[PDB]
């Protein structure tokens, strides 16, 4: 302002910016196996 | 035929050869299991003004 004249500017910006990624996982495996022979049918059990 | 792993008695023939009181027996296993899990989040947030 000078001196009537009287000028006056206000500018206001902001921004934001978020990002959040998680993944969490477990998968298991097991196999076992046998095998048997017996040399009445009664020992058959 | 002498009582074997069976029957009182039991009466064979000419022709047959042979009659035979051994026992024997065999077995075998194959047992798997498995289990495949999958997990997948995704997140995002985003604010102007
Ligand atoms: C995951 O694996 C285990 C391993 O023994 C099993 O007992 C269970 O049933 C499985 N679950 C599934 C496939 O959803």
């Amino acid at each position: 302002r000078v001196l009537f004249a009287k000028k006056t500017k206000v500018e206001h910006r902001c921004t934001t910016n978020k990002l959040s990624e998680k993944h969490e996982g477990s998968f298991i495996q097991g196999a076992e196996k046998s095998i048997s022979l017996i040399r009445s049918e009664y020992g058959a059990a | 035929v002498f009582s074997g792993d069976g029957k009182d008695f039991y009466r064979l023939s000419g022709n047959v050869l042979s009659y035979t009181f051994q026992v024997k027996i065999n077995n075998d296993f194959n047992y798997e299991f498995y289990n495949s899990t999958w997990s997948y989040v995704k997140h995002t947030s985003t604010e102007h003004t």
